[PDB]
């Protein structure tokens, strides 16, 4: 490619999301525990979020 | 000194103003003792009289602030009635620094005097009131 | 405590004060720290006897020779410094003050 | 914009929940290190502040030349 | 720092001379190896703080 | 008066002297050993007897 | 001087201060000392000028008397206890002197007076090998003594080398005596936490002898020490001016640069245990070291002095000099603080 | 005597002088030209618009519309039944222990 | 919050390895791009804040911040980049890797949960800018100011250091969101009354209160145009979130600790207010103007009232934009006569008239015009004083008047009046100048529209 | 302070209780930040010689990055081992003394009293 330079950017705010979202299932202790929102699970899932 | 210090607190505050303003001017002289000692150690004086003159000069005048201080402390401890304040304390540090001021004869560093070392005794008095610790032993 | 042992502290006192206050001369200086080391032979050598501790009894020849090293050297700097100004005094040792 | 970018409220609350039950641990964790800490050194029978003593494998138990030791 | 190469080595530098109390040569006892063999005993393993009391 | 003589004079100023003439009354020595080592022996004796560090 | 002699004299410095590390013997820490000395001495003496020998006669008759001081200490212990295992002493008396000889030896404050000119006295090499190796020997006797040690003492020295440090660093122009200053307020910082944690003190020794070492080899690799000879290398190596710049904002302790951790954890551990006043105090009295490193900095870095015609001469010619572990301990020096829970290995 | 040897202050260059055409950005032509329309493009028809537009419709920013949808229910079912709209007490008194004086 | 760390720390790469006529484009472009992204921390919640790791969270305070700072960097870079048209390449990229390395400190200040990681970045800010002030500013005196400001807030925040580490060795963390729930009352002593100064004198000397200002008349005006934004927009408002922060653990000693300090900044306002009706200097004019604006935010954050909040935050952001605007046109006139005196350059309306627009707009909104969320900001702060006290609508009626004395003071010296006579080197105004205006005013005009996305957490 | 714990097996860079513990990650993010603390000081080694910083002797670059990595991953193995320890130690001392660590009554907030405090 002869714009890299131009893709360096978006990329490294794709790793980010990427990483965001790799925290948040690692903080999912409490998923469908909360007092507020624990409820059954609807058939054809397994978690009430990723 | 240890005992100079413990001598200067077992006195109760604004009770007796000779023995305090005593004890206060004993723990200036030392103090300015120790100046003058390093002072004619390591600048060396011209004759054996410039020594003398210089090591009792610097000892009046420490004598003379600790004296006034302690007088000053004293005193308005006495009148005010309030004998748990560091404003008393404040005031005595003013009054050491404007006899600095009058010993050294010039009036602004005796102003600045009076301001760092009223606060300086304004602290000393808040921590000897909460008993703040300067050199605290280790602990954990 | 014994006595001798007083008068063996207050002879290091007194070499010691000796060495802490320079009169004129270097040569001065050393003397009174090799008589600081003498006295530290003599109170050690005299504690190792009385308490019989056989395997200390080598410790004062160590010690003797390792100070007597430090004298060489010392010895060896004050000719160095006599070669360059023509005398051991310590008023001509003062360029470092800048 | 709440389907594609933004996050559910049921997901931040409960990460929210999970951040504090972690940081409530260790503030609790460091507060007992601190109290440890304050008892080991004041009774010095604990594994830590131990500080060395002469080693008694040293001393030398034949019998010596003179019988009164 | 203290590194203890002695103890890590299995060699034996110092430890010799470090008490009175230990081998000294043709079995001659010191003055007083009873009562510096009684102390070494106390403290031993229990540290320094719960040794000076 | 206030903020181009007075408040440049209380804080900044008046600190910046102090810590000039602090600075020049400590690197004033005249390098000679003899008085470095009076020093030395005044300082033991002050800490021996007047400060009681030897207790 | 022969290579193989100066060989030999380098790795008998390096014996004497094993010797003291590792030993369990009293006599044998003074063996470690005086042939450490002995040894250091000729590389004092390297280019046989008339202050080269002025300031190894002075560090002589200092290390001596400090010398002859841990032998009496030592005595004194031996007299009241019996034995000589290197563990806390058995005497006040012997405490006391021990602790003074360690700061004679140090050259702490008031025993600060020989440090300055002994530094100036002797090449850069020298003096970094003094300013940097000398000071790992009383550190490590100091913390095998620490239940012995009184407390007010090793305070009041501490706090008496941080102001006096600052206050005689702030009116010099010579590089080698502002890193002396430096190191006396440095050391003041390490015995100050010493009681508490000496870990923080082991943590605070490594920094400063990087951040030195750093600061010495930028010096030797540009053969300046003045403050002017300095403010030319803009126009020589301007990388070089980088370096030094970012080198002495460390070395004030500004974050996040790795010289803010070893003040950070020590009055981290001096307020856990009840001590308010001495932390703020030798804060704001370390803003002095900052106000002559950033002086330093505004000279060399910031600005662009003016220069002489034969650096054109200099431009035409690349630099030889074995630069070793310069690009190691300028990294290691600034950017280090996100690996802050690495002291854990030292404990 | 003469000063030290320095250049003179470089006059200062009109950049309407090259380029009668110039947005200000650079000298070269082609580079000013692409600057005005990359800041142009990706401040204004980028950001602003769009940003607006974002910010226009957020969904519900703080729970506010929600408020008063449930404000709404409240007050309908409090004032069909009698009941007072609010309380001077956020909490029951009869779970709440009062010190003993 | 690593989806913006992220590009910001890649913009490093993407200026270090441009060509040497693309550095300004590549790194406006992609700055511009991140701004962009960063409006999806608009996810707030009327009871619960946007927690996103252990580390970081972002609460309806810190994001407009955070958004104001995301879009001051693309302006910085056009601001920039005709006072370094003649630099050396590298320095170039030097100067705009410390503008990259201030906005990842300010992005990771403001959303830092743990209060020692905001004290870190609050002080790793400090490098950068005084690098950019005695580096490329133009004057003798730039390190001098480089001192001053050094020195200020390092001998206020010191004692911050140490009251943190008490707090976190008693309670136990510094967590802001543990220290929500597990905070204690602090009694009436010597020792809390300590460590309310300790806490505060920090963001008192960062904000500046008056008597701690000296440090800004220096460092406002010896810096670059892109270092005095910065100041001016951003660094002044660390200072307010400190206080919005850290009062949370000084209650109910703050109801009587902040009487004379709230005496410094009401009679404060009305001293720079003062000094800007008789200031020689443009410059120096909008760096008391900014004292005066940032006094009225000390009283907001002092009183501790939910209108007085409301009216602080949006008082910061309407500020941060009208001084960055202001300084950008002083720097324009800079530019064009090379001398800051204000009486040098007049009538300057019958040249430039499109500038002389801008410029009313500016001033126009100095002086809080309405529906202007300065406006908005100062209406809500002095509703809360006047609540306080009510002789406070006194020294508010004052200062508003002796602001709008001054504002357009400025605006008839510099553009009404007959022109200077010898002065012909007035060009017409660049693209690149009125884009920089337009991009200063109009989100300024827009967030009238929807002010309630910059009145704080307790909307 | 650890010392009498690090006092019977002197000078052991990791006893073998360390090998009990889970080895850090060859994707750790802080050797991660130590490898790249390997490439900065490489590309500085490039640039106060006077070569070309991102292109000459990438072997070089390669060796500083793997000699970092190697140290730290020793490194961060003592770190982890030593907070196992000190951890290690407090809960045995904690269940080792109960009566020093009793158990504090907690309180519900409807029977604790908090002074009120108005804000006006
Ligand atoms: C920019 C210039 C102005 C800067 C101003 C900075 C703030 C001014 C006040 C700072 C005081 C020092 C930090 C205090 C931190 C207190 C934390 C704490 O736990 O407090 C309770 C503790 C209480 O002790 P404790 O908590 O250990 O004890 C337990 C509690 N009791 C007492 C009940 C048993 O307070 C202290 O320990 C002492 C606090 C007062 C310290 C006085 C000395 C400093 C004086 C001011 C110096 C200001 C800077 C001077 C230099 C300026 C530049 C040249
Ligand atoms: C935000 C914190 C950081 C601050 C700095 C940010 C810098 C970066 C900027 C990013 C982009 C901008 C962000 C903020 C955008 C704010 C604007 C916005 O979105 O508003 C939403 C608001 C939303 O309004 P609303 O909330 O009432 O709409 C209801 C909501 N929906 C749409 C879902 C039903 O938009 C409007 O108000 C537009 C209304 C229509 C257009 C205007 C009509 C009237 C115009 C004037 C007519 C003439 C009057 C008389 C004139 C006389 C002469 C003067
Ligand atoms: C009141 C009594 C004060 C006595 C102490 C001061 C004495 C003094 O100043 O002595 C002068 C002496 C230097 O003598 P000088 O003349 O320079 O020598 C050349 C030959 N005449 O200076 C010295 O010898 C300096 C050291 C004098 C002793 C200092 C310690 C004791 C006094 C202070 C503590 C009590
Ligand atoms: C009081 C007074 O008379 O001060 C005069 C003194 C200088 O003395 P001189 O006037 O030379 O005789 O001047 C001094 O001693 C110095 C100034 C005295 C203290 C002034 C304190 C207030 C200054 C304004 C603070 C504003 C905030
Ligand atoms: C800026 C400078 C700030 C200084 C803050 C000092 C805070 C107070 C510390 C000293 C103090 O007053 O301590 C109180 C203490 C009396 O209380 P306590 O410790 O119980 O003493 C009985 C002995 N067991 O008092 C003592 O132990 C003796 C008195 C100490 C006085 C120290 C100050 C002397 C004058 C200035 C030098
Ligand atoms: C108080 C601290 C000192 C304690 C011991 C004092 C011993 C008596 C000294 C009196 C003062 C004499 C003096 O001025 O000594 C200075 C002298 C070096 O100076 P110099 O060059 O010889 O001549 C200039 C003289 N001003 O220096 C000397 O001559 C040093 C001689 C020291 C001799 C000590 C003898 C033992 C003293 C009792 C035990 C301790
Ligand atoms: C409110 C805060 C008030 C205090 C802020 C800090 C001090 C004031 C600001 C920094 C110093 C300002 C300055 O530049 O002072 C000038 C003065 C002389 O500078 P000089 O070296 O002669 O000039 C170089 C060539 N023109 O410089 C000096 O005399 C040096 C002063 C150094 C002070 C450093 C800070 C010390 C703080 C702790 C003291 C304990
Ligand atoms: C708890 C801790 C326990 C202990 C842990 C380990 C501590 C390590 C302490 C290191 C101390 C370094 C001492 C100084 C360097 C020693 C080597 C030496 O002699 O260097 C000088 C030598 C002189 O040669 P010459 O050619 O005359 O130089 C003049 C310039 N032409 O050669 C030169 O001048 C050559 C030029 C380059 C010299 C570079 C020297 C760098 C040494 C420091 C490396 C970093 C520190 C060690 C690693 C971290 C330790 C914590
Ligand atoms: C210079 C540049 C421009 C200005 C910049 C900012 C400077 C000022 C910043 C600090 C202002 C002072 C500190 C805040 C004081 C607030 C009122 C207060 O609480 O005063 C203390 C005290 C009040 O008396 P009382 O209530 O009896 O105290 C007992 C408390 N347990 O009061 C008294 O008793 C009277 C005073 C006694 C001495 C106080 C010394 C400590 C405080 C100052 C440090
Ligand atoms: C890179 C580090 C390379 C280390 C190689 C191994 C050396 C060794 O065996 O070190 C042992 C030492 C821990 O031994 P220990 O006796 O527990 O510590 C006493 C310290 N007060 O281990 C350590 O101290 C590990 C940390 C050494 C760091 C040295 C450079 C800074």
């Amino acid at each position: 490619r002869d714009h890299w330079i131009h893709v360096l950017v978006p990329v490294g705010f794709v790793f980010g999301y990427y990483l965001d979202r790799k925290n948040d299932e690692k903080l999912a202790a409490f998923r469908n525990k909360s007092l507020l929102y624990k409820r059954e699970l609807k058939p054809q899932e397994e978690v009430t979020w990723k | 000194a240890k005992t100079l210090l413990h001598q200067y607190w077992d006195i109760p505050e604004g009770t007796e103003c000779h023995r305090k303003t005593y004890a206060a001017t004993s723990i200036g002289g030392a103090s300015g003792l120790v100046v003058s000692a390093y002072s004619v150690a390591l600048k060396t004086p011209t004759s054996f009289l410039e020594g003398v003159a210089r090591t009792g000069r610097y000892t009046f005048t420490a004598a003379a602030i600790g004296a006034i201080f302690g007088l000053t402390s004293c005193i308005s401890a006495q009148v005010r009635e309030k004998p748990d304040d560091p404003l008393n304390y404040l005031i005595g540090g003013c009054a050491g620094g404007l006899t600095l001021g009058a010993r050294t004869r010039s009036y602004g560093i005796g102003a600045a005097a009076c301001a760092y070392m009223g606060l300086t005794a304004a602290l000393v008095k808040m921590g000897q009131l909460e008993g703040w610790k300067v050199f605290a032993e280790p602990k954990v | 405590m014994s006595l001798v042992y007083m008068n063996i502290m207050m002879a290091f006192t007194v070499s010691l004060t000796g060495l802490l206050m320079y009169r004129s001369h270097l040569m001065s200086s050393l003397l009174c720290l090799e008589g600081m080391m003498l006295s530290l032979f003599i109170l050690a050598t005299l504690m190792i006897l009385n308490s019989h501790f056989t395997l200390a009894s080598m410790m004062p020849i160590i010690l003797l020779v390792f100070a007597a090293c430090e004298a060489a050297l010392g010895l060896s700097l004050l000719v160095m410094v006599s070669n360059t100004y023509g005398t051991d005094y310590v008023q001509n040792l003062n360029l470092l003050q800048c | 914009i709440a389907r594609t970018f933004f996050d559910a409220p049921e997901k931040n609350y409960e990460r929210t929940m999970a951040i504090l039950q972690i940081e409530s641990e260790k503030a609790e964790l460091r507060l007992k290190e601190l109290e440890v800490r304050r008892l080991m050194r004041a009774k010095g029978d604990g594994p830590w502040f131990q500080y060395p003593t002469i080693d008694k494998a040293l001393i030398d138990h034949s019998p010596k030349a003179t019988p009164d030791n | 720092p203290f590194f203890d190469v002695q103890k890590k080595l299995g060699v034996d530098l110092d430890h010799w001379m470090t008490i009175q109390s230990a081998e000294q040569p043709h079995r001659i006892p010191a003055r007083c190896h009873a009562f510096e063999k009684e102390w070494i005993e106390c403290a031993h393993g229990i540290g320094s703080i719960r040794a000076e009391k | 008066l206030l903020d181009l003589i007075w408040l440049e004079t209380i804080l900044p100023k008046t600190i910046s002297l102090a810590q000039m003439k602090m600075s020049t009354t400590i690197t004033s020595q005249k390098g000679l050993i003899k008085l470095y080592f009076l020093s030395f022996l005044i300082t033991i004796l002050i800490s021996t007897t007047l400060l009681n560090f030897h207790e | 001087m022969n290579p193989i002699i100066l060989i030999i004299i380098l790795m008998t410095v390096m014996l004497g201060t094993i010797i003291v590390m590792i030993s369990t013997h009293w006599l044998l820490i003074w063996i470690g000392f005086e042939m450490n000395m002995l040894a250091i001495i000729p590389i004092m003496m390297k280019k046989h000028n008339p202050r080269a020998t002025e300031a190894s006669t002075k560090y002589f008759l200092t290390q001596s008397t400090a010398s002859m001081l841990l032998m009496m200490a030592i005595i004194i212990n031996l007299m009241f206890s019996g034995q000589w295992t290197v563990m806390k002493l058995f005497n006040p008396m012997a405490s006391m002197l021990m602790t003074m000889a360690l700061a004679m030896k140090l050259g702490m404050a008031p025993f600060h007076f020989w440090v300055p000119e002994v530094t100036q006295g002797i090449p850069l090499s020298s003096g970094l090998i003094l300013l940097t190796w000398q000071k790992l020997a009383p550190m490590s006797v100091l913390y095998q003594i620490l239940p012995s040690i009184n407390l007010d003492l090793i305070l009041t020295l501490s706090i008496l080398s941080i102001t006096i440090g600052g206050w005689g660093g702030l009116n010099q122009t010579q590089l080698r005596k502002i890193m002396a200053y430096s190191s006396i307020a440095h050391m003041g910082w390490m015995t100050a936490v010493l009681l508490y944690n000496p870990t923080m003190t082991l943590l605070n020794l490594i920094i400063y002898i990087i951040m030195t070492s750093t600061m010495f080899t930028l010096f030797m690799a540009n053969s300046t020490t003045t403050t002017l000879s300095l403010s030319h290398t803009w126009n020589k190596a301007p990388i070089m001016t980088i370096l030094v710049l970012i080198t002495l904002l460390s070395m004030g302790g500004l974050p996040p640069l790795s010289g803010f951790m070893p003040k950070w954890m020590i009055i981290q551990e001096m307020t856990k245990n009840d001590s308010i006043i001495l932390p703020t105090l030798m804060a704001i009295t370390a803003l002095l070291n900052l106000y002559f490193y950033m002086r330093l900095t505004y000279s060399t870095a910031l600005t662009m002095f003016p220069s002489t015609n034969n650096m054109k001469m200099k431009w035409q010619f690349p630099t030889t000099k074995r630069m070793t572990l310069l690009p190691t301990m300028t990294v290691l020096s600034t950017m280090l603080l996100p690996l802050t829970p690495i002291l854990s290995i030292l404990e | 005597t003469l000063r030290w040897q320095e250049d003179p202050e470089p006059e200062d260059e009109n950049l309407y002088e090259k380029n009668p055409d110039s947005h200000g950005y650079d000298k070269d032509p082609a580079v000013d030209v692409w600057n005005m329309r990359v800041v142009f493009f990706f401040g204004f028809s980028i950001v602003l618009v769009l940003g607006s537009t974002f910010v226009a419709y957020l969904p519900d920013y703080r729970m506010q519309e929600w408020a008063r949808r449930e404000a709404e229910r409240l007050v309908k079912y409090r004032e069909a039944h009698g009941l007072p709209l609010m309380e001077s007490n956020c909490f029951d008194p009869s779970k709440i222990q009062l010190p003993e004086d | 919050m690593l989806k913006y760390i992220i590009p910001t720390m890649m913009l490093m790469p993407l200026t270090w390895l441009s060509k040497n006529s693309m550095i300004w484009i590549n790194t406006t472009l992609h700055s511009l791009l991140i701004s962009l992204t960063s409006l999806l921390l608009l996810n707030q919640f009327g009871d619960n804040s946007l927690n996103f790791s252990l580390t970081f969270f972002s609460d309806s305070l810190s994001t407009p911040l955070l958004i104001l700072t995301m879009w001051l960097l693309p302006l910085m870079l056009m601001a920039s980049q005709h006072h370094l048209s003649k630099e050396n390449l590298a320095r170039k990229k030097l100067f705009i890797s410390m503008l990259i390395l201030l906005q990842l400190f300010l992005i990771m200040t403001f959303t830092a949960t743990e209060l020692i990681f905001f004290y870190i970045m609050f002080e790793a800010t400090l490098v950068p800018t005084l690098i950019i002030i005695t580096r490329w500013g133009n004057q003798t005196e730039r390190l001098n100011a480089g001192l001053y400001f050094l020195f200020y807030t390092l001998a206020g925040s010191l004692p911050l250091l140490v009251a943190l580490i008490y707090i976190q060795n008693t309670m136990g963390s510094l967590n802001f969101l543990i220290l929500q729930y597990w905070v204690q009352p602090m009694p009436n002593s010597w020792s809390n009354t300590f460590m309310w100064l300790a806490c505060m004198m920090a963001f008192m000397v960062k904000m500046p209160l008056y008597g701690l200002h000296l440090w800004l008349p220096k460092a406002h005006v010896e810096a670059p145009i892109a270092g005095s934004m910065v100041l001016a927009a951003i660094l002044l408002k660390l200072g307010g979130y400190g206080m919005m922060r850290i009062t949370l653990l000084l209650n109910p000693i703050t109801d009587f600790m902040a009487y004379p300090f709230i005496m410094l900044s009401l009679w404060g306002m009305i001293m720079t207010s003062s000094i800007c009706l008789r200031q020689t200097d443009l410059k120096s004019l909008i760096a008391y103007s900014s004292v005066s604006h940032m006094a009225l935010v000390i009283v907001a954050i002092l009183i501790q009232t939910p209108w007085s909040y409301m009216g602080a935050t949006a008082l910061m952001i309407a500020h941060g934009l009208t001084s960055s605007m202001l300084f950008c046109l002083a720097n324009s006139n800079y530019e064009r006569v090379h001398s800051r005196t204000m009486i040098l350059a007049r009538g300057l309306q019958t040249l430039l008239p499109l500038m002389a627009a801008w410029w009313l707009l500016a001033s126009l909104t100095n002086l809080a015009l309405p529906p202007s969320i300065n406006l908005i900001g100062e209406l809500f702060v002095v509703m809360s004083t006047f609540s306080w006290s009510n002789i406070t609508i006194i020294l508010m009626g004052l200062n508003m008047v002796i602001t709008a004395l001054y504002s357009l003071y400025m605006l008839i010296t510099t553009q009404r009046g007959k022109h200077t006579h010898h002065i012909n080197n007035i060009l017409p105004s660049f693209t690149r100048e009125n884009a920089l205006m337009s991009l200063h005013m109009l989100p300024l005009l827009l967030l009238s529209l929807n002010p309630k996305i910059i009145l704080g957490p307790l909307y | 302070m650890m010392t009498g714990r690090q006092a019977r097996a002197p000078l052991q860079f990791l006893p073998d209780e360390a090998r009990s513990l889970p080895p850090p990650k060859l994707t750790d993010p802080r050797l991660a930040y130590i490898g790249f603390l390997g490439y900065c000081s490489g590309l500085i080694d490039n640039a106060i010689r006077r070569r070309p910083v991102l292109s000459a002797g990438l072997h070089r670059q390669f060796l500083y990055i793997t000699s970092f990595v190697f140290v730290g991953y020793y490194l961060l193995k003592r770190q982890d081992y030593m907070y196992a320890v000190r951890d290690h130690d407090m809960f045995s001392y904690i269940k080792s003394h109960p009566e020093d660590f009793p158990e504090k009554d907690k309180k519900t907030y409807r029977e604790v009293f908090e002074e009120f405090h108005p804000v006006r």
